[PDB]
């Protein structure tokens, strides 16, 4: 019973431990996400909805799962309600009461570390939310960056001197790749790289890649 | 019934009359029929007197729920859907002759001018929604004659007061052509009843303001 | 109600009158019928209301639905499966009196012609869908007028602003002679909404160009 | 079967004791609620019917689930009969069921511990009522005050002699705030709301901002 | 059958009559319909015998349930509310015959002011429920009878005594036009039954004070 | 913790003895070498158009995931439309299930796939190999993909002697040297994606083919 | 609708007409009705645009379902089997006006004898299915028409050309006396769909060579 | 995990080790099924379906729940599709799901081995297919012949000395005799024979008793 729960929380920090890392901050323009990967097909990083992103860090198959049930929740309250009505932390909210709830009667605990982030709408002036939530679905709500998968402490430290709040994209994307190389080359054949851009009118949720992110890492 | 809603500068006004009927004989002359469904909403329905008093119940208790459960209030578009989502869902017993017929006032507080965030949103039995953007609404076997009312008084409507007096006008137009809406009841003191709503939030007008109006209009037309 | 599209060369363009009825009565002169599905895919929908907007919003969302889970959106023709299989699930209710007849307006990005890229699809009440080839489809009641008025103006279509000028022309010749088809409100301000799509994607017509258009076309008929 | 038991009972004090101190007390305008939270967004008070608010402390996820299974009887049966009908004294009878039976048949038991409070109707003369629920289903009634989460006894006693009955809002939460501080504090790390006897209907109104620092300063 | 009632200064009576009919057919003579529910609430019931009784046993046995389970008495709104769920829940059978509809009278021991406490609440076939107002309701198809009548009387009530006669005389003036309400017998020594209500409860009013007042009001009406 | 490393632990032998499987991306598409000497009895296998199926480990189990790859390809493509149905979502697929199955099956199976995708006709793109693993783990390959057995001799000789856009003669050549480190018609299953097939693109080299294909 | 579909020596054609219609409107002038449904079978189907579109497209799929399942592709009778199940399936929605009818030809490569491979199935309307051994066979609202062309053109068959003209000349007659059966239009260029299939599979008839045999066929009629 | 299925395998093993021994043999009239079977009504060879055999051993009614059940399927095949498309590999392959299912599943595992054997339809002229389940799902189709129950190896070498190609009639059955004596009289009273004869025209199975067994072993 307690040392149960115990072997389940080592099982869950060691696949935690054991993949890349990902990073998500708060720059002038919104959130900046991230991830070392270089699959070039399979992603770590995804719109859930207008405003709200998803990244993860973990087991592919089990954030992604938890990825699919986050736009199912998304979409389902969107069309039951109004869009406007989707936040990023029911989201977390609902993502915390799963990863509790598949933490403690699932076989096998989740090996996956999620971060959820919201970015104002259009027109709007609102500070971007990030929230993390981890294994057994302990919530945490962070004002300018989170750090997840692998050796967190020496990217987390390294964003702790270097971040600078509404900095520019090409700024953000320095420090982030800089944080992410403290922790651990890394270029356009090794990052999944992406936005939630407070500027876009409705969907906010872009990726940067090929020539458009090699020309922001130089 | 006749229920009635406008838009005012800086607001919204919902009022109703007070008559229920059994066939062509009388069987009430107190009836509510405007509900403050929350702060910055009122629900007027006509139809089946037991669906309509349901729905308005039921329709105040979801909207609240939302609330605790979330931590904020749902939009005035979501409002609108959930409302819409209930009458749908009433579609078959509609059929049968239990039917709700609701009428829905709104102050959107996230509009971006207040001056004009006031809402009027009308339905149909299969769950239709429309948002007016004529300024006023009606709903109920009245409301034929208090939109052609309005159509020629909504010119004076220039403040919260002045809808309000154009919104009995209105009910009192109703009441002069469709017997199943009821008239200003001098001898028993019965008036319609009405909700104005504004940044401030919805109140309920008291009795005695729909009082004078309505003294002003009968003594007008004599 | 009268829905068109049109094909023009290198993309599509679809509009929509404004009108609502209850019987003989006028219950709406607003009414957007024409909505952006995605970024390349237009729908206009004509039938009962509350049935016709509950498609178009739940159509919307399936598309969306779809992108995000997959990380790609659709094909041209699943988005044309999806629709059908929606108007067929309907099609119970559409005889007691529910009924959604869609049509269809895209821009297929994966199109071997960008310039024959434009995609319209007309759908009956049993689900059936068929891609057109001749240009030009209608839905409602007013639709046989609108066919039958691009039929003979559709030649003058070059590109996006004479394809605009038609779907108008023949949404007025639908209101002429339909009475559930709104035509242009001169005194109100109100005209047929309209979208455009293209290689840049889906986007709404001003209604500053649609009443230049409709008055162009009233007073060329007045005299 | 004896040791099952003592095995939960442990793991459960144990996650409550690792937990922020949250106090709930009757003062003359009604009850407030007081706790140590930094969270912007999350919340651990909230109310649930008219008359009737929720505290809780322990993990998140799971007080969060008892917050909304309470909201969700209360509405139910505010509906089937009438909202006067709702009353605190069940809500805390509904969770003491729950807590019980989560406690002898999940799969591990809820490390939380709930406060039910309930002030009187408007225009009545009625004592505020105070029930706290343990995290095996044993329920209390309280009359002055009730403290939950990590170490109690020194917020405890500090309230035992600095309690006053029909107590100033301002003096109250000075004393609640003091009260927290024997234990593990600012606007910035406080969640408080009070059930206001005074309001019409919703007795339930959250203490944040420019009002929460002019209560707290003087 | 008809059953009334009303508000007199401090309480609230209800009375009904004796007769149940099979057609044309007399088929009960001492039928009692007015049934103390709680301590402080009646109801009456008029339609098909057995739905009736039905409805009454067991809504008593809903409140009671109640206030077992949680301690306490449900409120008077409470108790409306599970009349009319149980009238609405009752409505495909009624359609088929199987009618029941009440009549409740309460004193509403929570109320503000304790000399109209008295509660007074009439029902429909869908469950609609209405809180009157004006001082007395009926119910049955005696009930227009009944209530033409007390319009006229009302105004002699100023206590529990006129309140009883002006509901004895109204029963009699339903009987006197309605055939299917039962008029006193004075050859079986049969008259309508009554249950008053006041801050010390609800009780029956014994059948001898009723008599006294219907041959009261027999007697007037004589010359 | 010890039921997921002796699940784990059952799951890997399980794979270790068992035959090995070569998939490459060459000139014409991607092309399938497995270690079998059934005649009847298949480890390569079309899922969809574009899509084909490799595996190595318990017959039973990896042929139970290809029908119901089968089965998902299939309901896919006709709930939407056949260009819906890529190699990555049935990977995709794949990885759910086998994590699924990995954690909650009396038995975890013993299996290794392999999802492949090249070009629909007349287009120009690189093709897609997928390997997903008994707990659901999934890899991204750019060159070739090795499952069963011992892999590492047979990984790195085909990292050393792989070469882009081989032909079907050098690359089948190249699988074939690569499994020797761990054959002929009667005991090797062959099967390529061809690039240049109007629609389905799934074809078997058997027989005197595949002789002529070696010599 | 008409689909023809004859045996020519070593072989089998089918053609279908254009043409959709409600009612009295034309509503399609370039429907594809045949279908290549395998290697070696070919579907044509009449009845409700969207049953028979949605009929072809899933019996496609559940033929090539049991080839990549099994490894094998069914037995013709298999695939006969299966087209009748799905028909039978649609019994009750047919009676509604959801009506499919197919028609099967196909070339047999387990055939007992290897010259006489060709196979034409029909079907009705309760999922009958009879396989026609007097060489045509016709299926919708000119089917009978065009069963009585053959009957008398068919004599001149001798090769798959002469074939693929009697198809075309069967879907002539038929479209001259149902309106709902589409003609060849010389306006537009639009022309009969037709599939061949041979030992060497079914293949796409390419439209120039239909357009010269409906010419011909309308210069030899004028 | 290892344990259970350990302790699974290691009881079929000696289940089907115990049983006695059956060989099914490809000759040029067919496939022929020899078995050691006292019993005069209980019988381990059987048909399937019009060209498809079967044959086991191990625990009776487990083979033959196996045997119905394998009737079961090929006879809804044939239904659904069409006779001709019903065939060994097919029913081979669902035997050895459906073993793999009871082997992993089931309250204990099946003490079964299986043969299921195809010849040719009439007037053709097709290699026959024998396939081998083992009570793990583990199947094997084979060229020649399949030995199961009791001790294989020493028959199963024996066969790989004697087997001829094509063979006669009574030349295969005295070979699978001999080999079966090799792990020492076997009459009558201890054979159950049976051939799919591929000359029959539609079904070949057919078994060979008393008066012709006798003869065939003169
Ligand atoms: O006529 C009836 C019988 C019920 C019925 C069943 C099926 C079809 C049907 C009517 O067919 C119908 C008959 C009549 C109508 C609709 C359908 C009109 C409708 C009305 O007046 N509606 C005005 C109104 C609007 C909103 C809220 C309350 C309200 F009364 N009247 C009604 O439903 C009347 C109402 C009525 O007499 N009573 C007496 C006591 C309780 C009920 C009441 C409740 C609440 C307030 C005031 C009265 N029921
Ligand atoms: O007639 C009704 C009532 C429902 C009904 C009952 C019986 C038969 C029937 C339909 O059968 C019918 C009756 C009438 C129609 C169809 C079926 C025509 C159809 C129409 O105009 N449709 C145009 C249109 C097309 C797309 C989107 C919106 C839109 F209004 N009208 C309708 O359904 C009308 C619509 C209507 O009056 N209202 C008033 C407020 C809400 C609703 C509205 C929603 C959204 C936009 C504009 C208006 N409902
Ligand atoms: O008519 C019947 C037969 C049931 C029936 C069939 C078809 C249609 C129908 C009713 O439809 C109907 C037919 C007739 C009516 C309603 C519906 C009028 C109604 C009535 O008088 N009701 C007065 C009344 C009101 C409240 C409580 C008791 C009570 F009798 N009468 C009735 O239901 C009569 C009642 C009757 O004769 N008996 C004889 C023995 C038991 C029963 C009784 C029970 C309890 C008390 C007094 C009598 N049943
Ligand atoms: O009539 C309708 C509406 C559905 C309906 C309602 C009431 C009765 C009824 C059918 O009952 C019927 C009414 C009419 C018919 C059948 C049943 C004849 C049948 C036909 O022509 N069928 C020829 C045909 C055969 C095979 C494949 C496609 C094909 F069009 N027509 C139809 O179903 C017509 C078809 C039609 O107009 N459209 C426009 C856009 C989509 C649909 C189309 C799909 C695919 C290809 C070409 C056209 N639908």
């Amino acid at each position: 019973m307690e040392q149960a729960m115990r072997e389940r929380s080592e099982l869950a920090r060691k696949g935690i431990a054991r993949a890349k890392s990902v990073v998500a901050l708060a720059y002038a323009g919104g959130v900046l996400f991230v991830a070392e990967n270089p699959s070039r097909s399979l992603q770590k990083i995804s719109e859930l909805y207008d405003r709200v992103g998803f990244a993860a860090a973990g087991k592919f198959n089990e954030f992604d799962n938890l990825r699919r049930g986050g736009i199912q929740f998304a979409d389902t309250r969107g069309y039951a309600y109004d869009r406007r009505d989707v936040t990023g932390r029911q989201l977390a909210n609902v993502y915390a009461q799963t990863l509790g709830t598949i933490f403690t009667e699932q076989a096998k605990p989740y090996e996956v570390e999620l971060c959820v982030a919201e970015v104002a709408h259009y027109g709007e002036t609102k500070r971007p939310e990030l929230y993390r939530i981890t294994y057994d679905g302990s919530i945490a709500d962070e004002p300018h960056f989170v750090v997840m998968g692998g050796t967190t402490e020496p990217i987390a430290n390294a964003l702790k001197e270097s971040y600078a709040e509404n900095a520019s994209l090409t700024d953000a994307l320095r420090i982030a790749v800089a944080a992410l190389r403290a922790g651990s080359t890394l270029g356009v054949a090794s990052l999944e790289v992406a936005v939630l851009d407070a500027n876009r009118p409705r969907r906010a949720f872009r990726r940067i890649t090929g020539s458009a992110l090699q020309a922001l890492l130089v | 019934t006749t229920i009635v809603a406008l838009k005012y500068p800086g607001g919204v006004v919902m009022a109703g009359d007070r008559r229920s009927t059994q066939g062509n004989m009388i069987s009430g002359r107190d009836v509510r029929k405007v509900y403050i469904t929350d702060d910055y909403t009122a629900t007027g329905i006509a139809g089946t007197a037991a669906v309509a008093v349901e729905f308005a119940r039921l329709y105040a208790v979801e909207l609240e729920h939302y609330e605790k459960l979330e931590g904020v209030p749902l939009t005035f578009a979501g409002k609108i859907n959930r409302l819409a989502i209930m009458v749908r869902g009433n579609l078959a017993a509609a059929m049968q002759g239990l039917l709700a017929l609701p009428l829905l006032a709104g102050y959107d507080i996230h509009a971006s001018d207040p001056q004009s965030a006031g809402r009027i949103v009308s339905f149909d039995a299969a769950g239709g929604w429309n948002i007016e953007e004529e300024g006023y609404q009606a709903v109920g076997s009245g409301s034929l004659f208090a939109k052609s009312s309005m159509k020629k008084l909504y010119s004076q409507v220039t403040d919260g007061d002045s809808g309000l007096r154009v919104a009995v006008e209105a009910l009192y137009d109703a009441a002069d052509d469709d017997s199943a809406t009821g008239g200003p009841d001098l001898v028993r003191g019965i008036f319609p009843t009405a909700v104005i709503i504004d940044a401030d939030g919805a109140v309920d007008v008291p009795e005695s303001r729909i009082a004078e109006l309505a003294r002003a209009i009968i003594e007008s037309r004599s």
